[PDB]
């Protein structure tokens, strides 16, 4: 018959900086055993302090993309103000459960600052729940990037270590490397990588090469 | 869905200096019968772009009557506007997506090239919704069989010439009939440039049947 | 179930056979297929012939409209369209296939199969259950500016061959040449049709 | 006399005076201007309040990244089809995924105006509208009417005492096409001068603007970009 | 499974009903209300979908007290059942059907005592006693034993708990507490709630 | 999943795990269950996390339009009655949620519950979640309506630490909320882990 | 299937000057009986009767309906309905039902109001009306209350004759059926009065 | 008197004066002309300038109903951009039907009874406008057809909407434009248009021609503004 | 009579817009404050009769937690918008989760003004216009707020707004007794001097009603206790 639905691969990562927030994407799109193009982006800006990931079928990538940003400016018409980063988590939340008989497939991720200054992600799920949390996964590597921040980001399981709280110049080398070592063991992952730093400056976008197979 | 019959075949695509080149067979298939032989399957849309599509072609002739009637209604308002080859990609991309919620979609596959203000454009969408851009496409087999070609090519060559593309193309059609059980011989080359769209007529490709002889 | 329907200069013979089966009984083994959807332009019945005849009549009632708004024959363009929206739009409770074919003062003769419901012109048109196997007759002993009476012959001996192949056709053939200056009516016997080899 | 009750019911002269009430509807708001040249766009709006204790009303609403538009008329009449519009601009970026033509939307605007004429029973919107935006053919201004009619404008001014500033627009119309950002500002700052009393003239208070441009956005100015706009300006 | 118990006096109705209500394989309540009161000496029992149950019977509930305040006075026994049957059966070619046991007691100041039976698929008969669910099964076959008319309650109720104790022995559910309560001319009177020092 | 609630002479003690996972992959070991919905009423989550965070915040506009309107600090058994009718409209359409409403009102402590399918129960002590049959047991054992503030924790905090470490779906740290006259107020977030090196020694 | 949940059976059987009509008062869900008290036939006004069988869902429900029909065509109409008046009343109430129709066989006897005439009358669940000279029944056990009366009508039977005829046909084919059973009401249609009866029948 | 207040009451004679209001209203409208012959039709239409501060091409006056069918209106725009997209409408739904182009006669039918269901109801409104229909092909041939506010179309060689209209049909009776090719009967359309507009009333104006047949290969197409100055000085060598 | 709803006036302005309008003067007087420190609200319970009682009169309704509210005009359409302005005030925590500023509060109620009509409606239309004036005061992250709104839908941002039959002569007051940085507390001052003026009767502590939102304490609705201690310092 007609199948709705298709995994199309990919993988997203945000992080929560002290003063910064981080967010990644590869640029591999491909669905079932063919590549499609290895030049995708996921990652869409909303706002200047907010950046979404998208992960998951394509096709409702797309659109449920164009329906939020029809609702980023009715509010700001409405509201004469941009969408804070936990307003627009909550807000998509509706917006999956307005499907929830015929659910959007999808898994999306929202990061960026709020108004103190401090990073936000924002993991979701097909059916809406939410959560914020320091930093998320999600796509086909999703499994393979939360052990690694666990221990590096998150200092867990280590005794008797001295805590420092996230630096930007690791944090920008430890989603390289994480990528680089998803790269090698995800088919769906490489090719190219997009890192978007969101600061208190601004936005500040990076190209970092991958491996083609 | 149900069952449309109306099958077509594989549409090759692809970018080069100053201009797009889509090609595609000319022969509909009915099961597994080659029925109708004569078949336009490349429609212009204006000027400055330029269609083609796979699956069922009864439903890509549905296609010709909206979007056709679509891209009419313009040139008769004469505003001094006319649809950009992204314009095309991205109506397109929610017309096919409005017929999954209705549980009636159509069968299809559809390639917008395009050159418009020194910008080739080349897309792809697709029933399923998934819409991209890529310097080359292909659909069906072809994606699997013309694709790689064109990679190799624009990863060594990134700028073709218009001669260069449409003697990648004859040895892409070339290949594409070898391999493919449901393509044909007559095919229809298409290019469009600054100068608009222009389809040549029905077009044939001088094979090399040596194996013959080298396995026997 | 055979249809069949050649274009030359002068006009078209469109042939179909007289048999109607349901299942593998006879309902009836003469029956005309060839419906008038007006003076010229007539309807070669295929497929489901519950879905056929309804069609027919659809098609008939929206055709008659459109030639007295005119007052003058409609196209076979025209009437092609009416089959093939009908068909497109309502494919998911008919399964019904056609062939429209008739004659014009703008272009001549004209032959459009709707089955499936795309649109096509086409100098020769078969369809039914039994015209997969005459492909072979109908594509080589074709040529062109062949006489009416040549293709009176073109016509019969494929479709006489379909009867013989096709184990739901049969019964007596008929032919309608549609012409400018009217439409000839002829039916052939069992007797008159053409001996092929017979071993 | 009976012919006034509504819409449907033509005068003896095949006139409607509930268009005409409309219509003189639109005259009863405030004074706004707009211009453009053959790259920018500026729209000039003259802000009212109600009281003195009470904060100036917003004559500006932005529609899209390239568009904007000032409103004359009741102000619920705008606000529903502000909606309306807004609606329109974002299926436009739902379906097409690029900016609406400042042209389509204001067809678009008229048809809506249309549904309400030719029924009994629906009133027609009596909010008057002068809506610019830019495209790949440079800036347009445009003017509708609650009668559904549209014009296609170089510069334009809408509201009481407009035709002091319709004249300075034609003396000047000559430079408005050569003239930069800067200038615009200064030539619509004058402009909105000739719809003002004799008595209230300029504050950065109650005079805001706004500005579409080549590759700059639609972009809304209250007090503290407007206070060096209204300096070097002699009135 | 719920169950359901009732039986018809000479001027009296005696019902009783099962206090449990599980979900899994867990109890979660057990001194639940099952018993409904339509009126003054109208009771209601009503068993079935968990869903069903509660929401189907509220419905009942309030339809009945339309009547009671739109009169002035309440339907009788005959009356009542009549209206609630006409309720299960409307809803039972819907898209929501209800799947209900109900047991309707009440007493009438002519007629008297009147005990109704009524099954999911709204079919309404009178009968001196009815039962539902599975524990119907080893119940009722008592009551053909020892019913007679001319039954006095005080007898009536030490049978019950004949009845009701066979649900501890070969009925596998536990149902620990169970609830009783009497209709007669002088309006509803609580019994002593069973119970089970086990 | 493993959430409890049960209520005495102190008032109410609500306690949760923090761990949802979807599949063999652990989603979220932080996730807060507990919905805060008035300052005096508590909620839970069950079942599926979205039918919940809608539903729940439902529930929270109902009880906030009704102080809004009469003033009347809405009782537990308002609330729970009018979270039951929304669940029965679209029952038979696929949703899922479990919950638990907890509050002090002029009858007391009330502790009442709500199914996917509309059913609606009262009682002492009720649980809910994957791990729900794992509460019963701990619970159950050692308690009595009279045991004071303290002692109720130790039930609380050995309820939830000793019934996720035979569940695989529930973990993470323990929330334990006791409910008053004033309104409920976070006791303690502690690691099962954490309690478990306690236990063993 | 759904016919064979509740059981039951009707019978009625034309004599010469009278007509006879009878089923038995059994009640139960499959394996599961209920009570003995329930009633198939429904009085339609006089000397005309309705007997009807099937899921007793609609037994009652249909049962109301036509005497929705019934009082209403009573009200406007200054005279009594004719048994084949009711016949094809019964028709057009099952009929546009015709995608969700009811499960029930009506049996409708009686004397035609004229003089004397007796007649008789059954449906199906499609709700087609059947005229016959000599009985009507329905039920699961339909099959078995064929030959009985096939062989013992006459075409001419006093009420004596007529009721020892067809209370016979009852008490030997009801025992055959298992969803059967447990008393038998016969109701006997004359000119001049009515009789009704209670047979005695086995309990099983 | 209350006869004339709603279409569907009668006057004491049987007529509706409110088709007639609607018909008065067209009066006032800017002249637009039109002339068949052999080789096609040719458009033309008087655009008034309102304003200096209007852009040029504004207040298009020349209306694109089909790729074959040209359509000129005077009258109320606002009723005029109505049936515009309504007639495009027709079109559309005529080619999702019949899959060709609608013959001139076939659309002028179904408009006209569009146009004359409105002066039936007391709830709507007859329209205001009236227009031309022109269309060509190889069939048929250059055809020019006009509906007026009720609804009514007739054929003509010639028409002229608007203010002036019987003036400007006498001039074209003076002379045979069947004969004439659309190069020569746009010559004489921008001498009628120079004709009908004087300086007493309005200002100035601008001169929208639009041309259907061989020359634009029987497709509507707009007359460029090369050919346009080009034809005006073929009116500039007379005026007189 | 001889017209509709929407029949405009040989002026062009709705008759039943003007008449909305008018019907206000009928209305109770109630007079907001905005000041630095808050938003002052108050308004007299207009007792005509002492078998009432003052409890069961409402005239400050609180929309949310820093939202208050007042009202005057007519009373049955008043209580239509109270409970509609407070469901979309939910909805909008409910969607975005956060507290909706007062101009979008007075947005979306401004919206249902002018939907009043006859044909081409459904059912939940509304005949005629409201007859209501409405004040929302409140704090939000920009500061104390204090909007006023009429039956035609306008709203506007007021540093000082009176409303009801005295509304002519409080709001000239109110501009004489507001300078510059004035406080809450000296706005109640100020508010309990106008009032007693515009007032027929006589001003006690349970005459009136009075309620202050502040930007560190939630809307505040004060008591008889603290009302005696308030008149008390005139």
């Amino acid at each position: 018959r007609f199948s709705p639905y298709a995994f199309n691969g990919g993988t997203v990562l945000a992080i929560a900086g002290e003063d910064f927030s981080i967010v990644a994407s590869d640029t591999r799109l491909s669905e079932g055993f063919s590549i499609h193009t290895r030049d995708s982006p996921k990652c869409y800006k909303l706002t200047d302090k907010t950046v979404i990931g998208c992960s998951g079928f394509h096709g409702d990538c797309l659109t449920l993309t164009k329906i939020i940003e029809a609702r980023l400016k009715m509010y700001k018409h409405s509201n004469n103000k941009a969408m804070t980063t936990g307003a627009i988590a909550a807000m998509l939340s509706t917006i999956l459960y307005s499907r929830r008989f015929f659910p959007y497939y999808v898994y999306n991720i929202i990061g960026g600052l709020d108004e103190e200054g401090k990073g936000a992600v924002y993991s979701f799920d097909p059916v809406g729940s939410y959560q914020r949390d320091s930093f998320k996964a999600g796509g086909s590597a999703s499994a393979m990037l939360q052990p690694l921040l666990d221990n590096q980001v998150g200092f867990k399981n280590m005794q008797n270590v001295e805590h420092v709280p996230l630096s930007l110049d690791r944090a920008m080398r430890l989603v390289k490397d994480v990528f680089i070592s998803a790269a090698e063991r995800d088919v769906y992952t490489g090719d190219a990588l997009k890192v978007c730093i969101v600061t208190k400056e601004g936005i500040r976008g990076e190209t970092v090469p991958l491996r083609k197979d | 869905t149900q069952n449309p019959m109306v099958t077509g075949t594989s549409v090759l695509g692809l970018k080069f200096e100053g201009g797009v080149v889509i090609a595609a067979d000319m022969l509909g298939s009915y099961g597994s019968l080659a029925r109708f032989r004569n078949i336009s399957r490349i429609m212009r849309v204006n000027n400055s772009t330029m269609l083609g599509a796979s699956g069922d072609y009864a439903d890509f002739q549905y296609l010709k009557q909206v979007l056709g009637q679509m891209v009419i209604d313009e040139e008769l308002l004469g505003d001094g506007h006319s649809y950009s080859p992204k314009a095309i990609h991205s109506w397109l991309t929610r017309a096919m997506y409005s017929r999954r919620s209705k549980m009636n979609p159509l069968w299809n596959t559809m390639v917008i090239g395009g050159y418009a203000d020194g910008e080739s454009f080349l897309g792809y969408v697709d029933m399923l919704g998934v819409a991209y851009e890529a310097p080359s496409l292909a659909t069906g087999y072809g994606a699997y069989l013309a694709q790689p070609l064109l990679r190799e090519v624009l990863e060594k060559q990134p700028v073709l010439s218009q001669t260069e593309a449409r003697e990648l193309v004859e040895r892409c059609m070339r290949v594409l009939y070898y391999r493919d059980a449901r393509s044909y011989n007559r095919f229809q080359i298409a290019t469009v440039t600054e100068k608009g769209v222009e389809i040549e007529g029905p077009l044939s490709a001088e094979t090399n049947w040596d194996i013959a002889h080298m396995i026997s | 179930t055979t249809i069949m329907a050649v274009e030359f200069d002068g006009g078209v013979v469109v042939g179909s056979d007289s048999r109607v089966s349901a299942g593998e009984a006879v309902v009836n083994r003469v029956f005309d297929k060839l419906s008038p959807l007006h003076q010229h332009i007539y309807c070669a019945l295929s497929g489901s012939a519950a879905d056929a005849q309804a069609i027919a009549d659809m098609a008939a009632y929206q055709l008659e409209l459109h030639g007295m708004e005119l007052e003058e024959p409609p196209l076979v363009l025209a009437a092609a369209n009416v089959v093939r929206n009908i068909t497109y739009k309502y494919r998911e409770d008919l399964s019904a296939h056609l062939m429209v074919a008739g004659w014009d003062q703008r272009e001549g003769g004209q032959v459009y199969g709707t089955m499936s419901g795309m649109l096509i012109r086409q100098p020769f048109a078969i369809g039914g259950s039994g015209s997969t196997y005459i492909y072979g007759y109908v594509d080589a002993a074709y040529k062109p500016g062949m006489s009416p009476e040549e293709c009176r012959r073109f016509t019969t001996n494929a479709i006489a061959l379909a009867m013989k192949r096709d184990g739901s056709s049969g019964g007596v053939i008929y032919l309608a040449t549609i012409t400018g200056a009217g439409v000839d009516h002829r039916v052939i016997l069992g007797d008159e049709l053409p001996r092929f080899y017979d071993e | 006399n009976q012919y006034d009750n509504d819409v449907t019911v033509w005068s003896p002269q095949g006139r409607i005076h509930q268009i005409e009430y409309a219509m003189e509807a639109v005259k009863q708001g405030s004074a706004t201007v707009g211009l453009k040249s053959k790259t920018h766009a500026v729209l000039v709006a003259l802000k009212r309040a109600q009281s003195e204790l009470a904060a100036h009303q917003k004559k500006i609403l932005h529609v899209d990244n390239h568009i904007g538009i000032s409103i004359a008329g009741l102000t619920a009449d705008a606000r529903l089809l502000c909606n309306f519009m807004r609606q329109e601009c974002l299926d436009s970026r739902f379906v097409f995924d690029r900016p609406l033509p400042v042209s389509r939307l204001v067809s678009l605007i008229g048809s809506k105006t249309q549904i309400p004429t030719q029924r009994y029973g629906r009133r027609p919107y009596g909010v008057g509208l002068l809506i610019a935006g830019y495209d790949d053919m440079g800036p347009h201004i445009f003017q509708t009417c609650p009668s559904a009619n549209y014009f296609d404008c170089r510069a334009m001014s809408i509201g009481a005492r407009s035709q002091s500033a319709r004249t300075y627009l034609e003396r000047h119309m000559s430079e408005f096409m050569e003239c930069n950002l800067n200038e615009l500002v200064k030539h619509g700052l004058r402009a909105l001068r000739e719809t003002l009393p004799a008595e209230q003239d300029l504050t950065t208070k109650n005079v805001s603007i706004g500005i579409v441009g080549k590759d700059l956005e639609f972009t809304i100015y209250d007090d503290d970009d407007v206070s060096p706009f209204l300096e070097g300006l002699e009135e | 499974m719920e169950y359901l118990i009732g039986i018809q006096g000479p001027d009296y109705v005696l019902v009783a009903s099962d206090r449990v209500a599980a979900s899994n394989i867990v109890q979660m309540k057990d001194d639940h209300d099952k018993m409904f009161k339509m009126s003054e000496k109208i009771l209601l029992l009503c068993v079935g979908e968990a869903g069903d149950t509660v929401q189907f019977a509220e419905y009942i509930q309030k339809n009945v007290q339309l009547y009671k305040m739109r009169n002035g006075y309440e339907l009788s026994p005959t009356a009542a059942a009549n209206f609630t049957r006409r309720n299960l059966a409307d809803y039972l070619r819907s898209r929501t059907p209800y799947h209900v046991n109900l047991l309707l007691a009440g007493y009438d100041e002519h007629e008297g005592p009147a005990l109704y039976y009524m099954d999911y698929l709204a079919a309404l008969a009178k009968a001196p006693f009815a039962a539902h669910g599975y524990g119907a099964f080893l119940t009722l076959s008592i009551l053909d034993r020892y019913y007679t008319p001319t039954i006095s309650r005080e007898k009536a109720v030490e049978l019950l708990r004949k009845c009701l104790e066979e649900l501890q022995k070969r009925f596998i559910l536990n149902l620990p507490t169970f609830s009783v309560r009497i209709i007669d001319r002088n309006g509803i009177h609580d019994l002593d709630n069973i119970s089970f020092p086990k | 999943t493993t959430t409890l609630a049960f209520k005495f002479q102190h008032g109410v003690i609500v306690a949760v795990d923090s761990r949802a996972s979807a599949g063999n992959y652990i989603a979220t070991l932080k996730v807060n269950k507990v919905i805060e919905i008035n300052p005096y009423l508590l909620g839970t989550m069950s079942g599926c996390a979205a039918d919940c965070l809608y539903w729940e915040r439902l529930l929270a506009k109902e009880c906030r339009l009704y102080y809004l309107r009469n003033g009347e600090r809405i009782s537990v058994s308002a609330a729970s009655k009018l979270l039951s009718n929304m669940m029965c409209q679209y029952r038979g359409m696929g949703l899922s949620m479990g919950s638990m409403i907890c509050g002090w009102d002029k009858k007391g402590p009330g502790l009442y519950y709500v199914d996917e399918n509309g059913t609606r129960l009262s009682g002492n002590m009720f649980s809910t979640g994957s791990g729900n049959s794992h509460a019963y047991g701990v619970m159950d054992s050692g308690y009595r309506p009279d045991l004071s503030i303290e002692e109720a924790y130790d039930l609380g905090r050995r309820a939830i630490v000793h019934a996720t470490h035979r569940d695989s779906y529930s973990g993470g740290v323990v929330n334990m909320y006791h409910m008053k006259e004033d309104g409920w107020v976070k006791v303690e977030s502690t690691d099962v882990s954490d309690l478990m090196h306690q236990y063993r020694e | 299937s759904i016919m064979s949940y509740n059981g039951g059976a009707v019978m009625a059987m034309k004599g010469k000057n009278c007509v006879a009509i009878a089923a038995d008062r059994r009640f139960g869900i499959q394996a599961q009986m209920v009570t003995t008290d329930f009633q198939k036939i429904f009085p339609m006004g006089d000397r005309l009767y309705i007997g009807l069988a099937g899921l007793a869902t609609d037994v009652q429900t249909v049962a109301q309906r036509l005497k929705f029909r019934l009082n209403l065509y009573e009200l406007k109409e200054g005279r009594q309905i004719k048994p084949y008046t009711l016949m094809s009343m019964v028709a057009n109430l099952l009929y546009e039902k015709r995608f969700g129709p009811y499960y029930t066989e009506p049996v409708i006897a009686g004397l035609d109001p004229k003089t004397f005439k007796p007649f008789i009358c059954s449906l199906d669940l499609i709700g087609c009306p059947m005229v016959t000279d000599d009985f009507v029944v329905s039920g699961t056990c339909t099959e078995q209350m064929y030959g009985m009366c096939e062989s013992l009508w006459e075409p001419n039977m006093d009420p004596e004759h007529l009721f020892e005829t067809i209370s016979q046909a009852m008490l030997n084919a009801v025992d055959r059926d298992a969803v059967s059973g447990m008393g038998v009401i016969v109701h006997i249609i004359e000119k001049d009065k009515i009789t009704t009866r209670t047979l005695k029948a086995r309990m099983d | 008197t209350g006869y004339d207040l709603s279409a569907s009451t009668f006057s004491p004679d049987g007529r509706v004066f409110q088709v007639e209001y609607a018909m008065k209203a067209v009066e006032n409208s800017s002249t637009a002309i039109g002339i068949r012959c052999k080789d096609g039709v040719v458009f033309g239409v008087e655009k008034l300038v309102l304003s200096k501060l209007y852009e040029e091409g504004s207040n298009k006056r020349l209306f694109n109903v089909d790729r074959h069918v040209g359509m000129a209106v005077a009258g109320l725009l606002a009723d005029a951009r109505s049936l515009a997209d309504i007639a495009r409408e027709e079109a559309s739904n005529f080619r999702s039907n019949f899959g060709y182009n609608i013959p001139l006669k076939h659309l002028a039918d179904r408009v006209a009874m569009y146009v004359h269901a409105y002066t039936l109801y007391s709830a709507v409104r007859p329209f205001g406008c009236s227009f031309m229909l022109g269309s060509y092909s190889v069939n048929d041939g250059a055809q020019l057809y006009m509906i007026d506010p009720s609804g009514v179309s007739y054929g003509y060689w010639g028409c002229a909407i608007g203010k002036a209209r019987q003036a400007a049909k006498t001039e074209i009776e003076k002379l045979q434009m069947k004969e004439m090719t659309c190069r020569d009967v746009v010559k004489e359309v921008a001498k009628i248009i120079y004709i009908v507009h004087d300086e007493v009333k309005d200002k100035a104006f601008e001169l929208e021609l639009s041309w259907v047949g061989e020359i634009t290969n029987g497709r509507h197409e707009i007359v460029p503004k090369d050919v346009r100055e080009e034809a005006e000085k073929y009116a500039k060598e007379s005026l007189k | 009579y001889d017209r509709g709803v929407n029949t405009f006036s040989p002026e062009g302005r709705l008759f039943q817009v003007e008449y909305a309008i008018e019907a206000i003067k009928l209305g109770s007087t109630a007079i907001g404050i905005q000041t630095s420190e808050g938003v002052c609200l108050a308004v007299e319970k207009r007792i005509t009769s002492p078998l009432m009682e003052p409890s069961s009169i409402e005239k400050i309704v609180e929309i949310d937690a820093h939202i208050g509210c007042a009202m005057s005009g007519l009373i049955a359409d008043a209580k239509t918008l109270i409970d509609k302005a407070r469901v979309e005030t939910q909805n909008h925590w409910f969607t975005y989760n956060e507290t909706m500023t007062v101009e979008s509060v007075t947005q979306a109620v401004s919206n249902l003004a002018l939907q009043f009509g006859e044909e081409d409606a459904d059912p939940g239309a509304m005949s005629r216009p409201f007859g209501v004036a409405l004040l929302f005061g409140g704090v939000d992250e920009k500061g104390p707020q204090l909007f006023h709104m009429d039956p035609s839908g306008t709203f506007v941002q007021c540093d000082a707004r009176a409303i009801g039959s005295a509304s002519e002569g409080a709001q000239s007051s109110l501009q004489e007794v507001y300078h510059k940085s004035m406080t809450l507390k000296e706005a109640i001052k100020s508010s309990l001097i106008i009032l007693k003026q515009v007032m027929e009767e006589k001003l006690n502590a349970t005459n009136i009603e009075l309620a202050t939102v502040q930007p560190g304490q939630n809307f505040h609705m004060f008591t008889k206790e603290e009302l005696e201690e308030v008149i008390k310092d005139i």
